RNA sequence: GGACCUGGCGGUGCUUCAUAUCCCUCUAGAGGAGCCUGUUCUGUAAUCGAUAAACCCCGAUCAACCUCACCACCUCUUGCUCAGCCUAUAUACCGCCAUCUUCAGCAAACCCUGAUGAAGGCUACAAAGUAAGCGCAAGUACCCACGUAAAGACGUUAGGUCAAGGUGUAGCCCAUGAGGUGGCAAGAAAUGGGCUACAUUUUCUACCCCAGAAACGAUAGCCCUUAUGAAUAAGGGUCGAAGGUGGAUUUAG
């Protein structure tokens, strides 16, 4: 869907979510264009005519109470059905049809707050033939968008006097209530309604927590639901791993889990919920506190459609591969530098101390310039966790080249951004290590460096380390001007400074030495 | 000047993909293989090689520029930079040299050809000038290390083969030999098949000759290659053919069958017969007209 | 929004054609025809002569469709020579070489 | 359609959308001539 | 001295494409034609409308990202499907960029009937072929 | 390393009636370039061969149709310019070709095509007598 | 028409006409000058007439941490608008037109007294 | 290329044989044989389907029944 | 102020399925393309353009995609679809034995968006009546009925037919055809036995 | 007014040349008669434009009605056009081309000479010229490497073209815009380009070339048929003259 040339390539989540956004807002302006002016694409120039390239035609007819009636379902609105109301009722005080009475409750259900109450209200006027149908759809209205005492009431006048219709029932009863869901359950198993189990799934949703008095019974209800055998255990087994959900992670029922979803995967699956999205993102929220690598191969023909909303992506890939380098990592660092274009602060953080842990010092700089050509830049945690794990090392001597080049960029984008005042607390933070790979060939660039440092300070420990060594590496005056300013300026360069002088600093001239010899 | 190596490793790299992607090992693999890849990845009605696309080493893509001649400091490295054509006069010089030394002991190379060996122009009398100092070397004798150091410039002569082709005896059923051969012309087109041993009658697309040319200076046509030659009634020939034009028609038969009959004759024969010219298909073909002439050449009446 | 008044004309003529193409075949049929009577042959004369004006195919013209040129214009491409020669020498359209023969 | 094309095309302008370098030219000079009168 | 889709020699400043610097008898023999489609072979038809079709394009597209592209179109039609590739600088934003094209692929989509798509390479600053 | 485990193969039914089979499948191919056609017609034998068919090939003559039109535009007789529009042919045969492979072969030269190229179809398929007769 | 309409720079150049007879020879004309203008550099490419406020290119796509929608821009900000454009432009057309102070030398039209700045800076480096 | 556009479901005999829709007129007179010329022309098109054809034998019906005020 | 990353060139190795990189028809994208082949007139001393700003290249028909190695790949896959032709019919003379009746139909296929063409309609046919009219009187009634639709050199007749728009139309009346003319050919009358 | 620089011009000198171009030369033609088609001119209410070379079967690879832009008459007034205009201006222009061109020069950017003037810059056994780039050329197309096409820069004719189309300026904006009926488009005359023949290399007949007869010529006019059309073209019968190979001059190869 993306673009192929660098430019337009989105290099970040964000953007790219932007980016396609924008895409599907043209989508709908053209939709809006061709709805408002439809006599301009009206000629069928294709041989092959379709109506989804044709125009589209919401357009009331004259009036005709008759034809209107059945252009309601057409429509897909509620003043029309308000005004059609009104002309059946007030002047004409007849009914077109029975069904078409249900098709218009139908839709003021599905459309609903005051705005609801007035057309809850409002239905009570139609004619008396009022069937189980236009019963059943109320309380599907009232209890999906109102409250549940008039559900429960509509059910008790229908009872005086369907699978989802009672679902919505057992919704809005549920929504501690032991003999409330046990007398539910009984009696709902009692009808011969035979549910399609979404009544199940929807219990389960209302079970999302409970203890282990209603954990464990899902168990039993749900070899139940194999006995009888209907489900695909596709989205009440994911609620009852949710509901799992803890104090101290269940190794036992983990292991069961996974051969139950290993089964699961080796057959092929169906879509039969509408919240299998959920599915993915929970799910693998779960695999990333059980931490296990044969487990995410697992949980790795077209089941990659539930994955869905670039939020829930999102959150699958970070976890897996948090998981993945938390686990050699060469084999890890290949699935990396295989999906890196593809996938999208957190995972390069674990890939650091992976790579640390590993002390594969050579991938570290590939990475850092990876994430700072997608989209790596103004932000300077990911910046002082490299430095710090790369300079902790000096054991490669050739590496100090790759140490100043990759310092040069750190810095180079570091200064990047005066007006934002970000930029000033990160050399205070992170410049320490960045100037002593910058003195590990090239020294007169760390030696002004440190001057723009230290003229900015807090001082440290391995920052007199890095002062000695760069001026015991020949040029008394040269390493003089920085020693003793630096001793001048704090008390610890001083107390370095007393054993600095012995060698040859003290001979060249004693203004300095004085100035020394004062400040201590 | 980096830049020439940069261009280089990027096309070594671009051979060993487009070796991995049209399926051959990248260790062997060649400039025809280069060649005949990208023409069937990126064909092109483009008739120039120039226009049309190339994947060439850089060395031979881009042409050769004389490097930095002077130091980063003070003097340039040859001895006559302060002047132009430094590498003209110091060849010169060496020529002298050699010349006077053989005195005291006592193809050619085209202009732009030199230009491109080297890395400077010159002028078109400057480049008689240095023919005049070599054949003035090469009238007088010379060594090996002058012959060779000449022969450096020196190209080949590229002799053509001044001779008509023979084409191969045939033999076909109950033991008869025979030779065919192919004519054209403007617009017709024929084929002949000689009998040696046969002789007398002859056809054409199943008739005889006297009967399909009522006219007299086709037969005089067809007639003259095996008058030249001097047989005339031992050899029969049949032959087909398809064209507009009678005269046409003569030529191409004509060409036919002397192609046919210098075969069988000596290769003597078939040298007389081309310094008779009468061996080669006539080039000449009707001029096009032109969109504001009335014909291919003549033009509307200047009005003035 | 055509480019001009004439080329309106020849819009209007052209759509007058097509709805009485129909009738205009039929009854000059009926009028060519030769078996059938005189009097029925002039019967459809005086048909064709009252039928309205800017109905008969003859009328209209191939006219260019950028620069309403109604002369010198190419029947496949519809367009004028002066539009085709530019299209062609900025290389627009596809296909077209120049005569080098 | 001409018709068709040309009142796409103002339209579209009008929202703002399609530059049109000739109609910006051909009003700029008649705001100059009816400002000259 | 004859005047058709070719530029003035100046003294030396004016940036000139590769197509633009060439002449239009160099059509077939050094460049190649800008769209590409079938009414010109022998035995077609719907030519007229395949031109006049794609002017309408080019002009639209020139003037839905206006300023930002460098270069002429190429259009390519295989069979049903269009193709349309173009070369553009990198002055507007991505956001802009991305949300044109998908505006003016929906547009050709309705308008046409037909599948569209489109192609967009971004440069600097426009490739010059010689300075005339 | 990312190998799928299960591939996704589409279901195929073999009806109860007999397929047809056609005895020459000839394809003629007009285009501008006869590099473009040596490429397009390479690609086609080569998958022939590949799928183990018969095949033939040859080069039909170029033709072209010229014209001359006006260089000027108000009063220019004896100048014209012209133009002419190229068309390449290039033939392929296949003989003893069922007709399911003639189908999907001929689906994936389809998709296959490049833009500046037609292609004619001739399909020759034999068949019994009828009953009537 | 649409189609009979075309680009920018061909019309300012047959508009100006720096060409022909009016510049060859030198006989130019009676000092009337029209001098050139880029309109597509002036407006951004999102507004007109009717103001369709635009999430991708007019409004920025995201604002608060939610998407926009289209939107329409009422007639009085609309006026508002149009109102800042045409004083837009005209300070533009004024800061384009305006005087031209070449210090006085010896004389108006006269290149006497008039200094160049110094010489231009060498290749090798040499500052005049 | 002919994917969709069926004609529904018409017939080559449908097209062709129009005997039976010239059922009100003899064998021999001239509106017989300009009503076979018309139906051979017919048939030749194959532009045209049933329908239009129909239609057009209708509108002849139609005028030389009105008219019928001659037969000669 | 945005800056665009390098190309894709040095990410790419040299082991790579460069058909599943360029599956389908697509543009060249030099970002996407390594290959630095140029393509341009040469200017002296100078050369072709590169393959960045090179628009001729995109002009050109495009084959990246659709190489040997897709190319095989995709056969051998679509081998488990095609079918066998059968072994017994190797020769024409035994396959229009087994099937004398050919038929042949064709159309074009041809760039944009409409595809119906008049020529789809038109259809011919063919048979040899060495074989199959069994009979002398008929095959000298039908050979005197036929004007030019036959040829004895080849000894076959041959009828088109195109007076109907749909393939399947004109397939059937061809068929009817057909079979009227062998039984009226099978039939005579008193003036065709007076001659 | 004196002396100078450049160009043009010379019925200006010397030398080398002229390819179908200068001639001498070769062929076939035009200016003879008729016809077709343009132009000038006459009259008409009845377009317009080019109208030496470098226009005259030119815009036109088409005018019986639209094409039509003229004219008489009759109607519309926000008019398909967020109007329109075939209104003037090609001496505002773009776009497109003739021309020398059957040329080979044009040149940004530098240096030098002339006392640092306009201007000029050539000597090869060499004395201040160096050169980007364009063009020529080269290469490409047809059948080759020749040939033909194509290409053919800088500039001149204020060259043609606001009537292919758009546009600057100036105008009509009940009109100088728009719509529908009609005819308009003939020749006392002159001229141009082409066709036909004025003959026996001709005319007729079957064939396209071994024959037999005659000793010509209408593509104009009259009548008729048919072609498409709602309302000029091909064919047939009659008419069977001018015409006898061109008046100075002139065209193409
Ligand atoms: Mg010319
Ligand atoms: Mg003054
Ligand atoms: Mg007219
Ligand atoms: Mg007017
Ligand atoms: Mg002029
Ligand atoms: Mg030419
Ligand atoms: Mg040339
Ligand atoms: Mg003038
Ligand atoms: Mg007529």
């Amino acid at each position: 869907v993306f673009q192929d040339d660098p430019y337009l390539m989105p290099a970040s989540s964000l953007e790219s979510r932007s980016f396609l956004l924008a895409k599907k807002s043209g989508e709908n302006v053209a939709k809006f264009i061709i709805n408002s002016y439809p006599k301009y694409f009206q000629k069928d120039i294709a041989e092959p005519h379709i109506p989804c390239l044709m125009p589209e035609y919401f357009e009331p007819q004259i009036k005709d109470i008759s034809e209107a009636a059945l252009k309601e379902r057409i429509e897909l609105r509620k003043v029309k059905a308000s005004v059609d109301m009104f002309d059946q009722l007030l002047q004409a005080g007849t009914t077109v049809s029975l069904e078409t009475t249900n098709s218009l409750l139908d839709l003021l259900c599905y459309y609903g707050t005051w705005r609801a109450k007035n057309n809850a209200e409002r239905i009570f006027s139609l004619m008396p033939e009022k069937n189980e149908h236009s019963y059943c759809t109320m309380i599907r209205g009232m209890v999906k968008h109102r409250a549940y005492e008039q559900a429960l009431n509509l059910y008790t006048e229908l009872l005086n006097n369907d699978v989802y219709t009672f679902n919505a029932l057992i919704e809005a009863t549920v929504c501690e209530k032991w003999s409330k869901i046990l007398e539910l359950l009984r009696h709902m198993v009692a009808q011969k309604v035979k549910p399609n189990l979404q009544t199940f799934n929807t219990i389960l949703k209302c079970l999302r927590r409970f203890h282990v008095f209603a954990r464990s019974p899902a168990l039993q209800v749900l070899r139940e639901m194999k006995a009888i055998g209907i489900e695909p255990s596709l989205a009440t087994y994911h609620h009852i791993i949710r509901l799992f959900d803890p104090g101290d992670p269940l190794k036992r029922s983990s292991f069961i889990i996974y051969d139950i979803m290993n089964e699961l995967m080796g057959k092929r699956f169906s879509p039969k919920d509408p919240d299998d999205d959920k599915f993915f993102q929970s799910a693998m929220s779960i695999c990333s506190s059980l931490r296990d690598l044969e487990l995410a191969y697992q949980v790795h023909g077209d089941n990659w459609k539930f994955i869905g909303p670039d939020q829930h992506r999102n959150f699958y890939y970070s976890k897996f591969f948090d998981l993945i380098c938390l686990m050699q990592i060469d084999v890890t660092l290949k699935w990396y530098e295989d999906l890196i274009p593809s996938a999208y602060s957190q995972t390069m953080i674990h890939l650091l101390q992976a790579l640390d842990v590993a002390n594969r010092l050579e991938v570290i700089p590939k990475i850092w310039k990876d994430s700072k050509e997608y989209g790596h830049t103004f932000r300077s945690d990911l910046r002082e966790e490299i430095l710090m794990l790369m300079a902790r090392d000096k054991h490669p001597p050739e590496l100090q080249v790759a140490f100043a080049d990759c310092a040069a960029d750190i810095k180079s984008a570091y200064e990047s951004q005066p007006i934002r005042q970000t930029a000033q607390d990160w050399p205070a933070t992170s410049l320490n290590c960045i100037a002593i790979l910058f003195l590990r060939g090239r020294t007169q660039e760390a030696w002004k460096m440190l001057g723009l440092f230290r003229k900015h300070k807090i001082p440290r420990s391995e920052l007199l380390n890095e002062l000695m060594d760069s001026a015991k590496v020949n040029s008394p005056s040269q390493a003089i001007e920085v020693v003793e300013l630096a001793s001048a300026f704090s008390l610890p360069i001083c107390e370095g400074l007393t054993q600095r002088v012995m060698s040859d600093f003290a001979i060249n001239q004693e203004q300095k030495e004085a100035l020394s010899n004062l400040t201590a | 000047e980096d830049f020439i190596k940069k261009q280089i490793e990027e096309f070594n790299i671009g051979k060993r993909h487009l070796a991995n992607m049209m399926g051959e090992d990248p260790e062997t693999f060649t400039q025809e293989d280069i060649d005949r890849a990208i023409a069937y990845l990126f064909p092109s009605g483009l008739f120039e090689k120039r226009a049309r696309p190339v994947m060439k080493h850089p060395e031979q893509i881009f042409p050769r520029q004389r490097a930095i001649q002077w130091g980063e400091d003070g003097r340039p490295f040859h001895y006559l930079f302060y002047t132009g054509k430094q590498s003209y006069y110091s060849l010169m010089h060496d020529v002298y040299g050699m010349l006077l030394n053989l005195e005291k002991h006592q193809r050619w190379l085209i202009k732009e050809e030199l230009e491109e060996m080297l890395v400077e122009k010159l002028s078109d009398l400057d480049y008689m000038q240095f023919i005049r100092l070599l054949e003035k070397l090469l009238t007088s004798q010379c060594g090996a290390a002058e012959e060779e150091f000449v022969q450096r410039f020196r190209r080949s002569v590229t002799l053509e083969s001044k001779k008509q082709l023979i084409e191969p005896v045939q033999y076909d059923e109950q033991g008869m030999a025979f030779s065919k051969s192919e004519g054209k012309r403007k617009t017709a087109k024929a084929e002949a098949i000689v009998y040696k041993h046969g002789s007398g009658r002859i056809k054409v697309n199943g008739i005889d000759y006297q009967l399909y040319f009522p006219i007299t200076q086709d037969r005089e046509q067809l007639m003259f290659p095996f008058h030249f030659v001097d047989r005339l009634g031992k050899h029969d020939v049949t032959c087909t053919v398809s064209g507009g034009g009678r005269s046409a028609q003569a030529g191409a038969i004509r060409l036919a069958m002397a192609k046919a009959l210098c075969s069988f004759v000596t290769e003597d024969e078939v040298e007389w017969m081309r310094q008779a010219g009468l061996l080669t298909t006539d080039p000449r073909v009707r001029e096009r007209k032109k969109p504001g002439q009335e014909g291919a050449r003549r033009k509307f009446t200047w009005k003035k | 929004h055509y480019v001009d008044w004439r080329m309106w004309r020849d819009v209007k003529r052209r759509k007058m054609a097509y709805e009485y193409a129909d009738e205009r075949l039929r009854i000059n049929s009926l009028r060519k025809n030769t078996i059938l009577p005189k009097i029925l042959q002039d019967v459809a004369d005086e048909e064709i002569a009252a039928l309205p004006r800017d109905s008969c195919p003859v009328r209209i013209r191939n006219r260019c469709v950028m620069t309403s040129r109604p002369r010198g214009v190419k029947r496949r491409w519809r367009l004028s020579r002066i539009v085709f020669r530019h299209l062609a020498d900025h290389g627009q359209l596809s296909g077209i070489q120049r005569a080098t023969w | 359609n001409h018709h068709t094309y040309a009142e796409l095309m103002q339209t579209l302008r009008f929202l703002g959308l399609y530059r049109d370098e000739h109609q910006d030219f051909m009003d700029e000079q008649k705001r100059l001539k009816k400002l000259r009168g | 001295k004859n005047r058709a889709a070719r530029v003035r020699v100046s003294k030396g400043d004016k940036p000139v494409t590769y197509e633009e610097a060439h002449a239009p008898h160099y059509i077939a023999h050094r460049k190649g034609w800008l769209s590409l489609h079938t009414g010109n072979l022998d035995g077609e038809d719907h030519a007229a409308e395949r031109t006049v079709e794609d002017v309408f394009l080019r002009k639209f597209m020139w003037g839905t990202f206006p300023g930002c592209l460098a270069d002429q179109l190429v259009l390519k039609r295989r069979g049903n499907q269009l193709e349309i590739c173009a070369v553009v600088l990198r002055q507007l934003s991505p956001h802009k960029y991305y949300f044109l094209v998908g505006y003016s692929e929906t547009l050709l989509s309705y308008f046409y009937k037909c599948p569209v798509r489109l192609h967009l390479q971004t440069v600097p600053s426009k490739v010059v072929y010689k300075y005339l | 390393v990312d190998v799928p485990k299960d591939l996704t193969k589409p279901v195929v039914t073999i009806s109860d009636e007999p397929d047809i089979l056609y005895k020459r499948l000839s394809v003629l191919v007009k285009g501008h370039d006869k590099a473009v056609l040596d490429s397009y017609e390479y690609f086609a034998v080569l998958a022939a061969k590949e799928l183990g068919i018969s095949i033939k090939v040859h080069e039909p003559p170029r033709k072209i149709e010229r014209f001359t039109l006006l260089q000027s535009v108000h009063i220019y007789k004896k100048h014209r310019v012209q133009y002419e529009m190229r068309t390449l042919y290039r033939c392929l045969e296949l003989e003893h070709l069922t007709g399911s492979t003639a189908d999907v072969y001929l689906e994936y030269i389809q998709r296959n095509l490049p833009e500046g190229v037609a292609m004619e179809v001739t399909k020759t398929q034999l068949e019994q007598l009828p009953e009537h007769i | 028409s649409f189609f009979t309409k075309l680009t920018a720079d061909e019309l300012w150049k047959g508009a100006l006409a720096e060409t022909g007879a009016g510049a060859k020879k030198g006989r130019g004309k009676r000092t009337k000058k029209k001098k050139r203008k880029d309109l597509n550099r002036g407006q951004i490419i999102g507004e007109g007439r009717y103001g369709f406020l635009w999430p991708g290119l007019n409004v920025p796509l995201m604002k608060n941490g939610a998407v926009q929608t289209i939107a329409q821009r009422s007639k009085e900000e609309q006026e508002k608008v149009e109102a800042d454009m045409i004083q837009q432009r005209e300070e533009w057309d004024r800061k384009k037109k305006m005087k031209v102070k070449r210090e006085r030398g010896w004389s108006g039209n006269s290149w006497g007294g008039i200094s160049l700045g110094p010489p231009d800076p060498g290749p090798c480096g040499e500052t005049y | 290329n002919e994917a969709g556009f069926d004609d529904d479901g018409s017939e080559f005999h449908e097209h062709i044989f129009l005997e039976k829709h010239l059922e009100s007129f003899p064998k021999q007179g001239p509106i017989r044989h300009f009503m076979e010329l018309v139906t051979c022309g017919l048939s030749k098109n194959p532009y045209l389907s049933v329908k239009q054809k129909v239609e057009h034998i209708e509108w002849f019906r139609n005028y030389f029944n009105e008219k019928k005020d001659i037969l000669k | 102020r945005r800056k665009a990353l390098p190309p894709r060139t040095e990410k790419m190795a040299v082991d790579q399925d460069w058909p599943s990189v360029y599956p389908v028809a697509a543009p060249f994208k030099p970002s996407a393309v390594p290959l630095p082949v140029r393509m341009g007139y040469p200017v002296k001393k100078g050369v072709p353009m590169a393959k960045e700003g090179n628009l001729e290249l995109l002009k050109i028909p495009n084959f990246l995609h659709l190489t040997p190695v897709a190319i095989k790949k995709h056969c051998e896959a679509l081998k488990d679809f095609c079918t066998e032709w059968p072994a017994a019919l190797d020769s024409d003379e035994k396959c229009e034995k087994h099937f004398p009746i050919e038929i042949d139909s064709t159309d074009y296929v041809s760039s944009g968006p409409s595809v119906r063409n008049p020529r789809a309609r038109v259809v011919v046919l063919r048979v040899k009546l060495s074989s199959l009219n069994l009979d002398d009187h008929a095959k000298k009634k039908l050979i005197k009925l036929v004007g030019e639709r036959y040829c004895k050199t080849t000894d076959v007749l041959t009828i088109k037919t195109d007076r109907c728009p749909l393939r399947r139309q004109n397939y059937d009346y061809a068929v009817y055809l057909l079979t009227v003319l062998y039984h009226e050919s099978w039939n005579t009358e008193e003036w065709e036995k007076s001659k």
